[PDB]
């Protein structure tokens, strides 16, 4: 009965949860941990991933 | 600067180490060109060491 109520609360939910879900991915680099990037690399070819 | 051995690329932006840490040091961006050239033939003097 109370559907579609609950459509926009999914829908938002599933919005900021896929949000989040794509900070723990990197996008062709070594890892998506910025803290394992400074400290695994040089400084200048630091900021190239 | 006389630097020699395998430390000439240390000589760029970043790439730290022995040579390029304690006694020169380019910055990240370094806006133009490093010039190194062998000069065993001038320098043999292991007197003036």
């Amino acid at each position: 009965a109370l559907g579609k109520l609950q459509d926009v609360v999914n829908h938002n939910a599933q919005a900021l949860n896929t949000l989040v879900k794509q900070l723990s991915s990197k996008f062709g680099a070594i890892s998506s941990v910025l803290n394992d990037i400074f400290s695994r690399l040089d400084p200048p070819e630091a900021e190239v991933q | 600067f006389v630097i020699r051995g395998d430390e000439v690329r240390q000589i760029a932006p970043g790439q730290t180490g022995n040579i390029a840490d304690y006694n020169y040091k380019l910055p990240d961006d370094f806006t133009g060109c490093v010039i190194a050239w062998n000069s065993n033939k001038l320098d043999s003097k292991v007197s003036g060491n």
